[PDB]
DNA sequence: TTTTTTTTTTTTTTTTTTTTTTTTT
DNA sequence: AAAAAAAAAAAAAAAAAAAAAAAAA
């Protein structure tokens, strides 16, 4: 009897082992965490009891509510003494999912019907969360009785109001009816999956109590549900939209341990060589380039001023080169290794715009922000190549955005300033195409107040060279056969968002008074210089640069969870921007 | 297409040590000459070996052509045929007369009347080709677009809410006229041509087709679309080329399963001819040689070898890809350093030519020359 | 009284025109 | 500085999916 079935599941998840417990132990911390939901390892129960696992299989409507109401009832005998006020037990939404593969939505056949089915998709729009009533309550318009407790059914799968005690008498009261989340999700098949010339198809997703907004569009997905069809009071004839009663989802793509980890790679005395070598290994040579990346990647720190005024802490950076060198794979890299990071052109990307944009619905009337990848990118990395090919539009946008961390944008409809706190790092080749020297700063046609901008620019040239090249295309040729201090990329990942989330630091006294006197310094000797060459060099030196030199020495610091900034770091510091100096000065 | 004992048919002639040849003469038979156009289809068709070292250095393993020339050369009928005979193969043009766009989005299906995400025509090529004709009058969202995919493989799209990054590893073979109609070879290939730097950098292979007046070949050319022609009318209707059938069927099996791997490389030969080549470019006020060029060889030394099923890139591949890649590289080049660099590499643009065909060349040049002076 | 066909309304999308904006001589 | 081409706004039309009311028997 289903009894028997639900004492037969009331079994597995008390005594499911592995020792512990694991089902129990879970019930016991979801339900002291008020989350009141589960997740069931199919494997395990068709382990424990294959007869269940084959009935879930075949029978998924009832036999899962047999499972839910076991889980509910385990949840209470391992979690009863409650404080007053909230002893009453909470019934518990049962996700399932499996190892088995999915299977292609091509095979959604009629016969699956009902059934388990497992399918990958991508997910193309998601429904907003509301309200679907498990237990609603009728009033009688003439007696005014009450039927309370009406067991409603779950899924798209409404329900018809009684006839007799006048005739439909009936009514709803909503302040009386226990409703629970409710969501409706499209989901596309794979593109990988879709034959060659054809269209892809398509399944409507429904989610339910904790299932709801766990996905977003443009997810990749694996859905393990039941499929259904609509139940509304019944030249197609007799077909029923078909959807699948979402049960588990997932979606495909810190312990202390890893902290620990972490602190001691930090305290290594060549930490800062080891991440230099650790960011493009392939890539030969650069060490300055990969050091300043590394700079920028640790970000220096975010002050607000007690006039709430915000000084930005993320470093930009520009690399200016000739097209043969590897500055696309850097950023590519870049993109592929920051926490939060987004890789695109100067005139955005495909089909997905650069800067923020807002537009009002006319339907709807709402105010739908489109994002850019600067938006998207928020408190991580902005790689953007051929970052001299902007439009109008976008570099007004950025100007604005590299400096304040906001773009302020105000339509029709409404003014609003999106943060975008995203660090900018920007490739680009010379106006010409190749560096010459001959045209010295004429090979940048960027406005002098872009180039204030970012904190460091690097020039690159490959004018001459014959054992440099040789190395390189051995070095290539090596990379492509092969196909130690190099920190992997999920772990110097999580190591950046670590530091980056913990340590903040700031400058020293010493620190702040070595800056200044060299910044005056490099003030005189480029005003000097600007003056001897009877032109304004487009590379400025502004205050502007003090704050970037400021940035990349806190960078260095926080590199070593080091609260305050030495004075060997500002002088690394000073270094990095020498660097760059050399394109500031020696340039012309 | 899954059959066995096949195998054996693709082996059977894989052994036939001349079968390059008979490849890159099966391709579009329906088109006379380009032999070099054909050559470099045939690398891109059977593509390089991707790999990322680490996770970090993402290599494609595919060969982009550009085939860029003066019209009423048959362009278009070189990617009609890569589309025929290639699986995973679709065809976009860069005015809007193609069924589906370079560029992804997000819309109703006018047909099905249902939402669904259109993604870019370079998605829907995954894993197989894209071709692209008037690759020179693309909108500048398709340029963007292409330029996405061919630098990332992968595209973006943040179009209606869905913030996704769906990955097109596609083989782009384009098409494209020349700046004024008419390619001037005293110009260098990348200001004759509607393309910026960039787009035109993320090509393996340039092929500059051009039309030039000669009685011979204009006579043999006649001939072989007459006879076309009379053959097709509605009433009747040096090797040996491949059936079409079993050249994708040795296709498939070799994109499928060889993966040559290049432990068999003179690293010396490579990096003293890189050296060479980029004292030589830099000798004179010409487009430098660059390391992609070296990835570019080595790819198409790959290619060569999966077309040959080595399962080791061999020496005669690896020179093979040279010749290839300095061809293109020298065509790119103006009229000066066109001979300039002829004269400098003759012998690594030789690899694998016959005597005969370069004395033919000399003496069409000379007679040439000779009938300007006399109709001047 | 009980069904049924209509009525609406409420969203959403699509197409034409106009207007506004961007690029070129 | 002014004209030509392109892009976007905006307004009108169509599909349509579903809930409620009036007329019919
Ligand atoms: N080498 C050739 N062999 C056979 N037929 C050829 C050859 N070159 C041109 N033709 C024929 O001449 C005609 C012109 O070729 P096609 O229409 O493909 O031009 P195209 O190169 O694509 O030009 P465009 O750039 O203007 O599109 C076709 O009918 C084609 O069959
Ligand atoms: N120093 C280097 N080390 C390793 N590979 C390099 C180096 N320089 C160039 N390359 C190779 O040359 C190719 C060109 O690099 P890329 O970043 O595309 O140039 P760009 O940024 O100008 O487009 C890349 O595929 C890269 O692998
Ligand atoms: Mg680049
Ligand atoms: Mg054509
Ligand atoms: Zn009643």
């Amino acid at each position: 009897r289903k009894s028997q079935l639900q004492r037969r599941f009331k079994e597995f998840l008390r005594q499911y082992r592995v020792f512990t417990f694991k089902y129990r132990d879970e019930l016991k911390r979801h339900y002291n965490l008020g989350e009141y939901w589960i997740e069931v390892e199919m494997e395990d129960l068709a382990s424990f009891d294959e007869d269940l696992a084959d009935y879930l299989y075949k029978q998924p409507a009832e036999h899962l509510q047999l499972l839910e109401e076991a889980a509910k009832e385990v949840a209470d005998e391992v979690t009863r003494p409650r404080p007053s006020g909230e002893e009453v037990l909470q019934d518990i939404q049962v996700m399932l999912k499996s190892d088995a593969s999915p299977s292609s939505i091509r095979s959604l056949k009629s016969d699956m019907m009902s059934h388990l089915v497992k399918i990958p998709g991508i997910i193309i729009a998601a429904s907003a969360v509301r309200a679907k009533a498990t237990r609603i309550s009728i009033q009688c318009r003439s007696c005014r009785n009450t039927l309370t407790n009406i067991a409603m059914r779950p899924g798209l799968e409404g329900y018809a109001l009684p006839r007799k005690c006048p005739l439909d008498p009936y009514f709803i009261m909503p302040d009386k009816c226990k409703c629970v989340d409710f969501q409706t999700l499209k989901l596309q098949e794979l593109p990988d999956a879709v034959p060659h010339g054809e269209m892809p198809r398509h399944m409507q997703l429904y989610c339910d109590r904790y299932l709801c907004d766990k996905v977003v569009p443009g997810n990749r997905v694996t859905i393990m549900g039941i499929y259904s069809i609509k139940k509304f009071g019944l030249v197609g004839v007799g077909i029923r939209s078909s959807y699948i009663r979402v049960l588990g989802i997932q979606v495909d793509t810190v312990s202390p341990q890893e902290e620990e980890e972490f602190r001691r790679l930090a305290a290594l005395p060549n930490v800062y060589e080891v991440i230099s070598k650790s960011i493009a290994p392939s890539i030969f040579g650069g060490t300055d380039m990969k050091k300043a990346i590394a700079c920028l990647l640790f970000g220096g720190s975010r002050k607000r001023l007690p006039d709430g005024l915000t000084r930005r802490g993320d470093i930009n950076l520009l690399m200016l080169g000739d097209p043969g060198t590897a500055k696309s794979q850097l950023l590519k890299f870049v993109e592929k290794c920051s926490p939060i990071g987004v890789y695109t052109s100067g005139k955005g990307s495909s089909a997905a715009g650069l800067t923020a944009s807002v537009m009002r619905d006319p339907s709807s009337r709402n105010f739908i922000m489109e994002g850019g990848a600067m938006v998207l990118a928020d408190g991580g990395v902005v790689c953007i190549d051929e970052f001299d090919k902007m439009r109008e539009d976008d570099r007004v946008a950025i100007h604005e955005a590299m400096e304040q961390q906001t773009i302020s944008i105000a339509k029709a409809g409404i003014t609003t300033t999106l943060n975008s706190r995203c660090s900018v790092l920007a490739a680009a080749n010379s106006v010409f195409g190749r560096w010459d020297e001959t045209k010295g700063e004429d090979n940048i046609d960027f406005m002098p107040t872009i180039l204030s901008r970012f904190d460091m620019i690097f020039i690159v040239k490959d004018e001459h060279n014959e054992e440099r090249d040789v190395m390189l295309a051995k070095h290539v040729i090596t990379l492509h056969v092969s196909a130690e201090g190099e920190i992997d990329l999920a772990k110097l990942k999580k190591f950046i968002a670590y530091c980056r989330v913990k340590c903040g630091p700031r400058l020293s006294a010493e620190a702040a008074e070595k800056l200044k006197n060299r910044y005056i310094i490099m003030r005189s000797g480029a005003r000097q210089h600007e003056r001897d060459s009877d032109r304004r060099s487009s590379i400025p030196i502004t205050v502007r640069q003090l704050e970037a030199i400021v940035r990349i020495a806190e960078a260095l610091s926080k590199m070593k969870l080091q609260p305050f900034a030495t004075e060997a770091d500002v002088e690394e510091a000073l270094r990095l921007f020498q660097v760059s100096t050399l394109d500031a000065a020696l340039s012309g | 297409e899954l059959t066995d004992e096949d195998v054996k048919m693709i082996t059977s002639l894989s052994k036939d040590q001349q079968i390059g040849e008979k490849i890159f003469a099966s391709i579009a038979p329906s088109i006379y000459g380009h032999e070099d156009i054909k050559r470099g289809l045939a690398l891109a068709l059977f593509g390089g070996e991707p790999k990322n070292p680490g996770g970090k250095h993402k290599v494609r393993g595919d060969i982009n052509v550009l085939l860029c020339g003066d019209p009423g050369t048959a362009k278009s009928q070189f990617l009609k045929y890569i589309e025929k005979v290639s699986s995973r193969a679709i065809f976009t043009t860069g005015q809007g007369a193609s069924a589906v766009g370079l560029t992804a989005y997000v819309q109703r299906h006018p047909v099905s009347r249902e939402w669904t995400l259109e993604a870019g025509a370079l998605v829907l090529a995954d894993r197989g080709v894209c071709l692209i004709d008037e690759f020179d009058k693309m909108n500048d969202q398709d340029r963007t677009s292409i330029h996405e995919a061919m630098e990332q493989q992968s595209i973006s799209i943040s179009k209606a809410g869905i913030v996704t990054s769906l990955q097109a590893r596609c083989t782009v073979i384009a098409a494209a006229n020349p700046i004024g109609g008419r390619y001037d070879p005293s110009l260098t290939f990348s200001e004759n041509v509607d393309l910026t730097e960039p787009i035109i950098s993320r090509f393996d292979i340039l092929c500059v087709v051009r039309d030039t007046v000669d009685p011979v070949q204009d006579e043999m050319l006649a001939r072989f679309v007459v006879g076309s022609h009379v053959r097709h009318h509605p009433s009747n209707k040096g090797v040996e080329p491949l059936p079409q059938e079993v050249l994708k069927k040795y296709i498939i099996y070799a994109k499928e399963r060889v993966h040559p791997k290049l432990n068999q490389m003179d690293q010396d030969k490579v990096a003293k001819m890189y050296s060479d080549l980029r004292k030589e470019s830099m000798a004179t006020g010409s487009i430098p040689i660059t390391v992609r060029h070296i990835e570019s060889m080595i790819r198409m030394a790959e290619a060569h070898a999966r077309i040959h099923l080595r399962d080791y890139v061999i020496e005669d591949d690896v020179n093979m890809a040279i010749r290839v890649m300095l061809e293109s590289f020298i065509d790119t080049q103006k009229f000066s350093v066109m001979r300039s660099m002829r004269k400098t590499f003759a012998r690594y643009l030789s690899f694998r030519r016959d005597n005969n065909e370069l004395l033919l060349f000399i003496l069409k040049q000379l007679v040439a020359e000779q009938v300007t002076y006399q109709r001047n």
